[PDB]
């Protein structure tokens, strides 16, 4: 200890800083708990600042997505705690104060796995963890429970359903590593799929039905408006249990009526068939400023198309095409 | 060699007049200091009403002789250690009346208007100052 | 591309003085002369300059299914802009107001016709044509460079024979020009005698002729005789066209009347001028108004519709000397170039001037950016060497344009006072 | 097409006004192709009259004798010929750009196109057909009494027609591409249009119909997302205030799902073909708008350059002119003659000009082709002369310029003639290099001024005096040198770590070697300190040019055809006798270097001749030197950057060998200046390294670091040298007696000690050599005696190198 104004320990410091700031980051940091260059003491300089080293590596390789504590050899519990608590607080969204964006880090992140995974081995790792860390992993494990009482009941947003769809491996081990720390969710996540599924199956044949029926838009072919409503309408703010039914051991949205549900997979099978778009358009010539309801489409409008062409497939199963319609199509 | 070609030995004192002012002058148009020697006591900032003052005078005559006079001053007279007690030179003395007892024991000859014109409140305390002043106008009539 | 080669070939480019009364131009100064083939029957047909740029451009664009040897054209486009460097050279030494320029030939041959890759003639009796053979592009850089650095070292010494003889400042460069063509000669144009009835009025023959007895110093006519006998050992001395040349355009800029004879020299014209100045008459004294100090520019800042009778008032406090002319008062309009504003700023700052006059710019304000920056740059050039102390020197400028160059650059001078007087 | 060939047949005036995009020009080009009289492409076109057009580009500046010429030249075409059989027209580009200057031209119109002539006297053959096609308004006034018509702009079922009418080439691709990309595209297109102002692209959207359908004539159908998002990108990608991808995805949440490709591979999309590997088919329908820059601080052509262009496919720079000659006429016409030969040849072309030169490619850039033999031809016009000249299939062309000119000065019709992206160097930097960038301008700053707090006395610098010719976007340039360099691989943390640390040894290299040993000793005996000083001085040979370049010919890599390197120094530029010693160490694999003073030269001709006699030569390996002084200004710039992209175009030609090329840019700047600042880390095949001294000193060693362990005293002390005594102490005698004054003052022995001094400091007799000796003793005694008192003898250095003053007044 000199006089500690002109600089000995600033200069020294920043020496020994500068030697451990040029290996790699996850060496640096495997050397930080592989070994025990500190057997106590970790207050005076040399140790706070191997520590602050440390933790911007973290935060550095971190940054990076990188898995960083895939393959970590330890000696030293209270290290590796500094390690994990560096880590967690780093990993982190910068705005971490909102549903979505924490829900995809928890899913997204393969360090958030492996930190839950150590953390669901042994205690010893709960104790060295911080505090202010242990609010954030409690943060997290709170909301993952709620997504989970959500999903279950099925009252979850539409984004929600599909982030954990997209990532069910990393969800389902999740859930089971924190229930480890502290069955009927594999089910719900099946039968959540299946809802979502149908309700993209039918929203798919909806939209090409009116995708059909504005081919040939200067004309009478926009009427309902209401259909169209719910078609404006957001699927990824919706939720699931408003729009579709959960089955618990489908009635969809819009409230399609069966008359036209026929007539949607019909033509979903046909959205690419250049014959069943081109007489479609040649069956629309005669008509035409006409309100186009569901009626009037059903009883005559649409499938004069549909009749002709199973005509023409019979002709054509059977081969009596005449030798002018078949140039024509 | 090509600087000095045309030179010959009756312009050195003139000689080392210019480049002694030259070679400082650089020094401005880089926003650097252009004298790191001087002490501190003759660098002080002119106010406002005799920079208003000293506008004029400099608008008046031509800024070459001026300058070259104070700089000379400012590098051979105010850099020694010596002018500390007020016979030397006093700084809370003016500067109109140094620069005429200058030339008086320079043999030189001198412009009447500076004698003349020239605000009597500009003391020796704030000299650089001037001559930055002195200088930047100068400045702004050589890019043009 | 064959009448490119024939050019490369046998190409001739002259470049003379305009003939007739056309204004000296790149398009009237620069012709191409391509001459009659070996054995053929041509007319050796002529090309202006316009009838080569046209050809120039038809070349870079029919560039043809063999562009890979594009030597042809290349070595035209070379020779061509070598040959406009030169004209443009010659053009704005003519414009500067040099004498031994205006009746010169130039011979550029694109190839070497006999040896000869150039050639050079002066017009005159004393001078020696001259000729020399090697590549054509590096002589005429060479020459275009000595041209250029005679023509800087001609504005110096036109701007100290100005500082010199003051009247010399009465005149443009051009007019300079036609005054030491027209005064030596049998009765000048009436022309001649109108632009010198500026300073002595009503000038006439006998007055020149009186103002010409002594004009000229006696060592100059000895100077003369000493460099017209001196010459053709000095061009016998350098071999290279350039050297020779830079002899004979010096010993032009020192005693020119040698060369050509029948032209004033500039400081005979200025002793001339000079001479017929001082039989004029009483030189008219006027004061400047109140509020307005001699010795300092004076800034009269006013509307529009009173800056023109802002300036009578400046001029009426003598109510019994003659009215002012182009000299002492200047109008400024966008068109006015450097010289006729040089013209009253040196008119004004200069010691040889007989009289108290007072000097003012009107409508300042419109004058060009370029103009008004040289304009007081002058000024202060002039009063860093020799000035006239009380140089009486005012502007007005409209005051809807306050925020123009030149009322802004001398604001630190504005007076306070507009002068006015009753209608 | 109908109004004009009505109006030309019958010589009636015809006045075309519509928005930018109308394709006005394009009924212009085949109406003037096909009606050819008896040599047209149908019946019906052969019984009508031939048709010469003479095109006329107003300005601003249209003299109104430019008009009457170009009438009078199309009259005399038709004089001699049949008037039922021949016809010639004066068609006036954009001839509402000059409505309201003061030099009124369409003053001369009214008589013009009544009669023909002015005031002359009519002839039959003096009465020529007028069509206008202008962008902007006109008067119905100054038209004599023509049919005068506008259209503006289609509202939604004119945007859907010629939607079919471009994608009816097929009519069962125009189904799989059709029905939502047929009126969704008007929808956003007119939204696009009502959101921006200074307008922006009518052709941008045709060609985005043009691209979609084109993709979808894939293998069998893709009207899907990251396919439909390339061409709603390439709608213009240069706005910054118009998202365009947004505006279409915001009303289409179909195909919400792009990888986001970055306007970095849109070029080469743009230019290398459509298709990555081969289009369906051949390449022959594919013409997509010419390339359209826009950059910050003139950084697109250093980035592409590091990028695609990858030696021999190396475009050839278009540029202006830095040499002080070479007036506009005959600079133009030589760059109008290099893109005809480029159009020939099928060679891209890098465009670095501004407006002077789309003047005359004004239809090259429209892209209205007449086809003959199987191949396009489109016309270019030198002053008056217009003609047409052939397009071969591989030409792209490429501007690159300032994004504040194209927005304030760039004419509204020539910015929608060309297809927009925005390229800049924090546009092409991914996340994780772009820390690193922060991180090394926080190391200069680190760097340059080091943190003491012991030593009070100290001098703040700015970033240009330590790494000289530091600009704002140094830091970007260098670290995507490293990152071109590395190459495609995957994020490592290595990597982060190892970009970096080459980035901080290439930042190093432009370092004055008196800053690095000032770092040395300011952080005393640091680690960091030591290691920047090892690397600069004992492994980056920085000691002489000769040094240097014996040790970048023994190193550089041998599959590289063209090396370029710049070279900064504050000493002297190297002389023939200092080549002549560097030749007489590189020969065996190096002709001489030859010295080209860049300052010399007058005309970039001269130049070009100079440098192609250097390489049209018989060697393997070659060094070219280029010198220039830097004489501050805004004059020098101009001309080493005009020089700088003369040697490479000369480069990429002269290529048929493997010769390895040498070319070697010097700039003589001074420690201090005046007026601008140096600007160098240009980036390209560019390294900016600095040599202090370019020549190998024979007065001290050449590795000044001999001196960090030799106090003063030990170089007269002999018992090879770091110092050259004899010289030294025979250098000062001159200032050593002038300080000497005799007793009395009447003697005049002061110039006759030199005299003495001079001819006894020398070794030819063996008393001057003892003399010599003697002295030498004496002095190393005193020196030693004067250095008891001075604290730290040995590192005088480290003292001397941190006297910025004393630094300043040797260079």
């Amino acid at each position: 200890q000199f006089p500690a104004e002109h600089g000995w320990k600033e200069s020294l410091l920043g020496d020994m800083e500068w030697r451990l700031t040029k290996e790699e980051p996850l060496s640096q940091i495997t050397a930080y708990c592989n070994s025990c260059w500190d057997t106590k003491g970790l207050e005076d300089s040399v140790a706070k600042t191997f520590e602050k080293c440390i933790i911007e590596a973290v935060s550095s390789a971190c940054q990076s997505q990188t898995s960083i504590l895939q393959g970590f050899s330890y000696s030293d519990l209270r290290k590796f705690g500094i390690v994990l608590s560096a880590v967690i607080t780093k990993s982190w969204p910068r705005t971490a104060d909102n549903f979505d964006d924490i829900l995809k880090h928890l899913l997204t992140l393969a360090d958030v796995k492996h930190v839950f995974r150590l953390c669901g081995t042994d205690e010893k790792i709960l104790a060295n963890v911080t505090e202010d860390a242990k609010r954030l992993i409690a943060v997290a494990d709170s909301v993952l429970t709620k997504v989970v009482g959500d999903l279950l009941s099925g009252t979850i947003l539409v984004g929600q359903l599909e982030l954990i769809i997209k990532h069910k491996n990393q969800f389902l081990d999740i859930w089971q590593l924190r229930e480890k720390s502290l069955c009927a969710v594999e089910e719900a996540l099946d039968w959540r799929r299946e809802e979502l599924l149908l309700l993209k199956k039918e929203k798919r044949c909806v939209d090409s039905l009116l995708k059909m029926c504005g081919n040939v838009k200067h004309l009478i072919q926009v009427d309902f408006g209401v259909l169209a409503v719910r078609h404006s309408q957001d699927l990824s703010s919706k939720r699931l249990n408003d729009t579709v039914t959960v089955r618990l051991s489908r009635a969809t949205h819009y409230h399609l009526s069966s008359q036209v549900q026929e007539m949607a997979g019909k033509i979903d099978l046909l959205r690419d068939s250049h014959i069943f778009q081109l007489f479609w358009r040649e069956a629309a010539e005669p008509l035409s400023r006409h309100i186009l309801e569901l009626e009037e489409v059903y009883d005559y409008l649409y499938q004069p198309s549909y009749r002709k062409f199973i005509k023409l497939h019979q002709d054509l199963k059977s081969g009596e095409v005449t030798l002018a319609e078949i140039d024509v199509i | 060699l090509k600087a000095l070609n045309r030179c010959q030995l009756k312009h050195t004192i003139a000689l080392w007049q210019f480049l002694s002012a030259h070679k400082s002058e650089q020094l401005l148009r880089l926003h650097k200091e252009p004298f790191g020697e001087i002490s501190s006591r003759y660098k002080a900032d002119l106010s406002p009403e005799n920079a208003k003052l000293l506008s004029t005078f400099l608008n008046q005559t031509g800024l070459d002789a001026f300058l070259l006079e104070l700089h000379e001053m400012i590098i051979l007279k105010l850099k020694n250690p010596q002018t500390q007690t007020e016979e030397r030179f006093r700084p809370q003395w003016s500067l109109r009346d140094t620069l005429v007892s200058y030339m008086q024991t320079k043999e030189s000859e001198i412009l009447p208007e500076m004698a003349s014109q020239f605000p009597e409140e500009i003391l020796l305390a704030s000299c650089v100052s001037v001559w930055k002043t002195a200088a930047v106008l100068k400045w702004n009539r050589e890019m043009r | 591309l064959t009448l490119a080669t024939a050019i490369n070939q046998r190409g001739i480019y002259v470049i003379q003085a305009p003939k007739g009364g056309q204004k000296i131009s790149p398009d009237t100064v620069l012709h191409l002369i391509l001459p009659e083939s070996p054995g053929s029957h041509e007319e050796s047909r002529e090309y202006s300059l316009e009838e080569v740029k046209e050809l120039l451009n038809k070349l870079m664009l029919m560039s043809g299914k063999k562009d890979r040897n594009n030597t042809e054209v290349e070595r035209f486009s070379e020779v061509f802009c070598s040959v406009q460097r030169l004209s443009q050279a010659f053009i704005d030494l003519h414009s500067a107001g040099n004498m031994l320029f205006r009746t010169w030939i130039a011979m550029a041959y694109c190839s070497p016709k006999q040896g000869v890759s150039l050639q050079m003639d002066f017009g005159l009796d004393l001078v020696t044509e001259l000729k020399e053979g090697g590549d054509v592009t590096e002589l005429l850089a060479a020459l275009c460079r000595q041209m250029e650095h005679f023509l800087d070292s001609w504005k110096r010494f036109v701007t100290q024979k100005r500082m010199e003889h003051f009247y010399l400042n009465f005149y443009t460069a051009e007019q300079l020009v036609y005054l030491s063509t027209e005064l030596r000669k049998q009765p000048p144009s009436d022309a001649a005698l109108t632009m010198l009835s500026f300073i002595k009025s009503n000038c006439t023959l006998r007055d020149v002729l009186r103002a010409s007895v002594g004009c000229g110093s006696e060592a100059a006519r000895y100077r003369m005789r000493r460099v017209m006998e001196e010459l053709p050992l000095m061009l016998l001395s350098e071999f290279s066209l350039v050297d020779k040349l830079r002899i004979i355009m010096e010993q032009s800029m020192r005693c020119l009347p040698a060369f050509l004879p029948d032209c004033l020299d500039l400081e005979t014209l200025g002793h001339c001028l000079a001479h017929l100045a001082g039989m004029g008459g009483s030189p008219v004294e006027r004061c400047l108004p109140r509020g307005l100090q001699v010795g300092q520019p004076n800034l009269v800042v006013c509307g529009h519709s009173e800056v023109l009778p802002a300036a009578l008032a400046v001029y009426m406090q003598t109510p019994s000397q003659p009215l002012p002319t182009y000299d002492e008062v200047l109008l400024c309009t966008p068109a006015t170039t450097f010289e006729e504003v040089a013209l009253l700023l040196r008119r004004c700052l200069t010691l040889g001037s007989l009289g108290h006059k007072v000097y003012s710019l009107l409508f300042a304000d419109q004058l060009s950016y370029e103009v008004a920056r040289q304009a007081e740059e002058l000024f202060h050039n002039l009063c860093t060497q020799q000035h006239r102390e009380d140089y009486q020197l005012v502007m007005v400028c409209d005051g809807d344009w306050e925020h123009c160059y030149l009322p802004s650059a001398f604001s630190q001078h504005k007076v306070f006072v507009t002068p006015q007087a009753p209608l | 097409v109908f109004m004009m060939v009505v109006c030309i047949e019958l010589k009636i005036p015809l006045f075309l006004v519509g928005k930018p995009g109308s394709s006005k020009s394009l009924a212009k080009t085949i109406v003037a192709d096909a009606m050819q009289g008896p040599a047209a492409y149908s019946d019906l076109f052969r019984s009508l009259k031939q048709v010469h057009l003479v095109s006329f580009q107003c300005s601003p500046h249209s003299t109104p004798q430019g008009i009457i010429s170009t009438f009078r030249q199309c009259a005399r075409f038709q004089q001699g010929k049949d008037l039922q059989q021949y016809v010639s027209v004066v068609v006036l580009d954009e001839v509402g750009l000059a409505e309201d200057s003061p030099k009124m031209p369409l003053k001369t119109l009214h008589p013009l196109l009544e009669d023909g002539c002015i005031e002359d006297d009519p002839a039959p053959h003096k009465k020529v057909g007028f069509v206008g096609i202008s962008n902007w308004a006109l008067d119905p006034a100054k038209m004599n009494r023509g049919i005068f018509v506008s259209r503006g702009s289609p509202n939604e079922t004119e945007l859907i027609e010629s939607a079919k009418g471009i994608c009816s080439s097929d009519i069962l691709v125009q189904d799989v591409a059709q029905g939502y990309f047929a009126s969704f595209a008007k929808a956003y297109e007119t939204v696009c249009k009502r959101q921006d102002k200074e307008f922006f692209g009518l052709r941008d959207y045709y060609s985005l119909i043009k691209m979609v359908f084109a993709a979808a004539k894939a293998s069998n159908r893709k009207p899907s997302p990251q396919d439909i998002a390339q061409a709603v990108l390439r709608n213009f990608s240069g706005k910054d205030d118009i998202q365009a991808l947004d505006i279409f995805l915001a009303n289409l949440p179909e195909a919400k799902c792009s990888e986001e490709v970055s306007p970095m591979q849109l070029i080469k999309q743009n230019i290398f073909g459509p298709s990555q590997k081969v289009p369906g088919g051949e390449q022959e329908d594919a013409e997509s708008r010419y390339l359209l820059v826009l950059t910050k601080n003139y950084v697109a052509l250093q980035i592409l350059q590091q990028t695609f262009f990858e030696g021999d496919q190396q475009p050839e720079i278009i540029f202006g002119s830095g040499f002080p000659k070479d007036q506009e006429y005959t600079q133009l016409c030589r760059n109008i003659n290099r893109v005809k030969i480029c159009m020939e040849t099928g060679k891209m072309v890098l465009l670095l000009n501004l407006q002077n030169l789309y003047e005359s490619l004004y239809d090259a850039l429209n892209q209205y082709y007449v086809h003959l033999g199987g191949q396009k031809y489109v016309d270019l016009g030198l002053g008056t002369h217009r003609v047409k000249c052939r397009v071969h299939p591989n030409f792209r062309l490429i501007v690159i310029e300032e994004k504040d000119v194209v927005y304030k000065h760039f004419p509204i019709p020539l910015i929608n003639r060309l297809e927009k992206h925005y390229l800049d160097i924090n546009t092409v930097l991914e996340k994780w290099q772009k820390s690193i960038v922060e991180e090394l301008c926080a190391w200069v700053e680190k760097f340059i001024n080091v943190k003491a707090h012991h030593f009070q006395k100290r001098h703040k610098y700015s970033p240009s005096d330590v790494f000289i010719g530091y600009h704002s976007d140094a830091c970007a340039s260098v670290v995507l040198q490293v990152i071109e360099r590395q190459g495609p691989r995957a994020l490592t943390e290595e990597l982060h770590q190892k970009v970096s640390e080459e980035a901080k040894s290439i930042l190093l290299n432009c370092a004055t070697p008196d800053a690095v040993v000032r770092l040395s000793a300011y952080s005393l005996g640091g680690f960091a300190a030591e290691w920047l000083s090892q690397e600069y001085f004992h492994r980056q040979r920085h000691n002489s040019f000769a040094d240097f370049l014996q040790a970048h010919l023994h190193t550089a890599d041998l599959e590289r055809h063209a090396i370029f390197t710049e070279i900064t120094t504050f000493s002297r530029l190297l002389t023939s006798h200092d080549c002549e010693i560097l030749e007489s160490e590189v020969t065996g694999r190096a002709p001489k270097p030859t010295l080209l003073w860049l300052q010399q030269f007058d005309t970039e001709y001269s130049f070009l001749k100079e440098v192609r006699n250097c390489l049209t030569n018989t060697a393997k390996c070659k060094i070219l030197i280029f010198q220039t002084d830097f004489e501050d200004g805004i004059r020098s710039a101009q001309l080493i950057a005009s020089a700088k992209y003369s040697v490479i175009n000369e480069i990429n030609k002269i290529r048929e060998n493997e010769d390895r090329i040498f070319v070697y840019f010097i700039t003589k700047l001074s420690r201090v200046g005046r007026g601008t600042a140096y600007v160098g880390f240009h980036g390209g095949l560019w390294q900016s390294v600095h040599i202090d001294d370019l020549r190998r000193s024979t007065l001290m060693v050449s590795d000044v670091t001999r001196l960090q362990h030799v106090t003063i005293s030990q170089l007269f002390a002999p018992g090879v040298s770091i110092l050259d005594t004899t010289r030294l102490l025979r250098s000062c005698v001159q200032s050593a007696v002038g300080m000497l004054r005799d007793q009395n003052e009447s003697c005049t022995r002061n110039m006759r000690r030199v005299v003495l001094l001079l001819g006894l400091l020398n070794e030819d007799d063996a008393c001057h050599a003892s003399f010599l000796r003697v002295s030498k003793m004496r002095l190393s005694v005193f020196l030693k005696k004067q250095e008891e008192s001075q604290f730290h003898p040995l590192e005088w250095l480290a003292r001397e190198a941190c006297n910025q003053d004393a630094l300043q007044e040797a260079g």
